[PDB]
DNA sequence: CCGGCAATCGATGTATATATCTGACACGTGCCTGGAGACTAGGGAGTAATCCCCTTGGCGGTTAAAACGCGGGGGACAGCGCGTACGTGCGTTTAAGCGGTGCTAGAGCTGTCTACGACCAATTGAGCGGCCTCGGCACCGGGATTCTGATGGGCGG
DNA sequence: CCGCCCATCAGAATCCCGGTGCCGAGGCCGCTCAATTGGTCGTAGACAGCTCTAGCACCGCTTAAACGCACGTACGCGCTGTCCCCCGCGTTTTAACCGCCAAGGGGATTACTCCCTAGTCTCCAGGCACGTGTCAGATATATACATCGATTGCCGG
């Protein structure tokens, strides 16, 4: 289904992820239409940094969520 | 600070100096206002969250009444915690009964 | 006074509330629940303030008020 | 022009926790304002009683995590009781 | 044209479930207010502030005292509330004894 | 044969039992059902005769309370037998979910 | 012991001399399941709350405190039981 | 006069209730004349109830009052009704009331 | 332990009241009940009235307007004017 | 010559009167813990003065909402018929209730000693009040899209 | 051949889009007061041990209540007709809302003093635990009265 991500710059993308996937996966992704290295890349959702070693479904992530990128929690 | 040590935003110090304060018992010790602190900001937080879906879902950037009531009113254990309360400026649900339909 | 609470009022209220059809005796018994309400109500918010010996009833007392009724209410200096 | 002290940075900082992109009003404001500090009486009432039913003259982190339990419906006290939980470790952990 | 009964009444439903202004006359609500105050301490003063809290309660009381009603008027097969069902919604809230 | 018409024992009853002040249930189905619903929340628990006193006279306040407001709710559609329709009104007109 | 089926305990003629004291002349056939469901859901509740207020106490026995003050804090107070 | 309620001309007692007030959490001082305002209004709501209590007792050809006396005086009263409006007591009842539609023709 | 209760004043009182009748042992748990309910309801009021106005003592104004807060009509009535008189005895002598 | 209405008559259920015994209530006794008395120290609250902020009152306009009336369609209500579900009674079955017996886990009390919370003094930074600036949202005008109800038509009893 | 059901048109009503502006939300700066740190001291509570009470389990016997079945009747529900009363729309009236101004009552702050409350110590008496007698009330039995439903007589159609 169709994600949409904000960067610090304002910039949205819609990312065609599915609910299984990890979340490497998604920076895989991410990183394969951008560029932007896996590393340096910090994916938030419902206020909570998400870790590689976990999928969408894990985070409970629906359809049409919002995902914010650098900021950190802790 | 103490909101430091304990990894929170919400303030421990004042949070125990209301409680030393209040009227509540004699003493108060030293790991309550770290667990009443915990408590609020998680609390704090799951409204905030429901409340910011509902504004991006109008197409807004700012919150205002009817975005906490709605973010509220929808969600089963939030609205029996709220089940006697009034927000100002907040509204109703959008329901219909099925009978007034027309057929 | 209580005349100042017109008809219309009444029926958009009710159409707030989800009523399609409402019968003619009804603004009378809107009124009387409503000044019913209104006396209890103002009669303990003008005891907190008679309380605190002052001549001007504010919105905190009204607030305590509706609190000892059983209605807390957000918005207002709670 | 007395101080008058309230959530409102707490608050925005939490929000800017969760919505990094999103504001907040003025009557907003005041709802969660109200909406703490009643949380606050309730969990500070329902512990005082409990530490009088007891016989007790201090409330601990005890008190607090009944009080939670006894206030707040289902999966709302579980997800509270471990917040607060990992709070309380991680601030004895340090020092 | 003209539009058969229950049409306005229907979109009139719609339209103030999704608005939150207040729904009475400012005026006359704090008239009212003034006099039912000066029924107990006369010479009383009031803050504008006190007067929208009372008013919003009293939207907000008669609002679901109306869903009730409803309630109550759809459960003896009818369409239309009349003042039997408010009395049965205040009767059984306990409100009224 | 001797035989009362229908509706008649029915009043009798009711005078009978709205004059005296015992307990309506049977004790050991009682303590059982408590019991019972007691293992789930914790096991090995042990109850006070006090504690299921008390319970049963809550619980027989509680259902007294509510039957009376579903005979209201049936007397105001027009008839004199009670449904499941009336209890699920004044539970939720009272406020129960 | 695990004990089941204590809910059909609470006879049909139990349910109809309760609906007596309540005031109720003729009952319909099906409402005595339902009565069982509400009293169950209502028995839950309080028994949550007063195991609650025992296993904070660190006591392996519930007692009639425990109870009164569940009670009371479902805003249902009541006399006879101490307190 | 030696103890306070005798000054106070009570049968409640001024000395117990202060105490309570003092050690219940409720302010850091209590003044002089709070324990008698509150033992004067207890005494005044117990008299009243006794009373009615005492005259649903003696309707009933009885010398002992039983908590069906309390809650028959209890329940016809208004301001007692409103006051203890959501309290059940063990062992009351209810009172007597059949509605007229049910009643034969 | 000693254990604290009303019986012997509730008793008074109705002796007061009624010079024959007696009570049963649940009637006066019954009546134990009401008093201290109502004593934790009056000072429960009171001590919100002193923390909104910002004072630390409890003194009879807060009790008087918690009953005039928490009794009906006719009862505040009385209650006030027996709590005033009993003041009043307690501070002349 | 039957029906509805009205006045009897037997059966059943409930309240009333009279011993009878018992278990709970009312009263008497000892003692120990909490209340009363006397005094001292200190801060909470009452009192007076000042200032300015906000509440009250009045006047003018304009305009949207309220009030009034009318025509009509749909809903509320009443009567009638039917059928089935619930009440009343009887015979059979079951388990609740009472009365003992035994046993053990736990609630309740006591002594000790120790880690934890209160209190105090000095230091310092976090949070509050005030000011500024710009962007999210209110406002207005125009076109797009969607129900809604009348109109024409078709069809089957 | 005509009443009932179905496809199709214009016309209000709501929404979306684009340009304009404007006021409130978000960020920056100075200061002061409350939170942090470090040390001391007293006691609240944890912990161990002992005692004895009440909660749990089991067995036997009586009997009242529960359960299953049959029959019949009265109530619930659906249908039909009427009739009236609320809804939708057009015209006229009114008062609410906004803007502006003026005046003064009273809410909020501060300085000062003093008197009411807390804390300490001593003494003693009232309330609680315990024990005992007796009488209000439950129990059993007999009896009188009220009500309910079937029976039958009577005025009238």
């Amino acid at each position: 289904m169709q994600i949409f991500v904000k960067t610090l710059t304002g910039k949205t993308i819609t990312l065609e992820v599915e609910p299984s996937d990890t979340i490497e996966n998604v920076k895989a992704k991410i990183q394969d239409k951008e560029g932007i290295p896996p590393d340096q890349q910090r994916l938030i959702f419902a206020g909570k940094q998400l870790e590689d070693g976990r999928t969408l479904s894990d985070y409970n992530i629906q359809k049409e969520s919002t995902l914010h990128l650098v900021l950190r929690l802790r | 600070t103490r909101s430091s040590r304990a990894g929170l935003q919400f303030p421990v110090g004042r949070v125990h100096r209301l409680l030393r304060k209040g009227n509540y018992a004699e003493r108060v010790g030293a790991g309550a206002p770290v667990y009443l602190a915990a408590v609020l900001e998680y609390l704090t937080a799951e409204i905030l969250e429901l409340a910011g879906n509902a504004a991006r879902d109008n197409k807004k950037t700012r919150i205002i009444p009817r975005h906490l009531q709605l973010a509220v009113r929808n969600d089963e254990e939030l609205n029996k915690l709220l089940g006697r309360v009034t927000i100002a400026q907040g509204g109703v649900l959008p329901n219909i009964q099925s009978v007034l339909l027309p057929k | 006074n209580i005349q100042g609470i017109t008809k219309p009022a009444i029926r958009r209220l009710a159409r707030r509330g989800g009523v399609k059809r409402i019968s003619g005796l009804i603004y009378e018994e809107t009124r009387g629940v409503l000044k019913v309400f209104l006396e209890n109500v103002i009669r303990d918010a003008v005891t907190y303030t008679e309380h605190a010996k002052r001549k001007t009833v504010t919105a905190m007392d009204v607030v305590y008020a509706l609190k000892r009724q059983g209605r807390t209410l957000y918005g207002f200096g709670g | 022009k007395t101080r008058k002290e309230s959530y409102a940075i707490y608050v925005y900082k939490v929000l800017k926790q969760v919505h990094p992109d999103t504001g907040i009003s003025s009557k907003a404001m005041s709802i969660m304002n109200s909406f703490v500090n009643d949380v606050f009486e309730r969990i500070a009432g329902e512990a005082s009683r409990l530490a009088h039913y007891n016989k007790r003259s201090t409330i601990t982190s005890r008190e607090i995590q009944t009080a939670v339990r006894l206030l707040l419906p289902g999966e709302l006290a579980k997800h509270a009781v471990s917040e607060g939980t990992k709070a309380v470790t991680c601030y004895t952990s340090a020092k | 044209h003209r539009y058969r009964p229950g049409t306005v009444a229907l979109r009139e439903i719609r339209r103030y479930q999704k608005s939150t202004e207040l729904l009475i006359r400012k005026l006359p609500f704090q008239r009212l207010v003034r006099e039912i105050a000066q029924d107990f301490k006369t010479d009383l003063r009031f803050q504008s502030s006190a007067v929208m809290a009372l008013q919003e309660a009293s939207e907000a009381y008669l609002v679901a005292l109306f869903e009730d009603t409803n309630l109550a008027a759809i459960h003896a097969k009818r369409v239309t509330i009349m003042p039997k069902d408010i009395q049965l919604a205040r009767r059984i809230r306990g409100e009224r004894a």
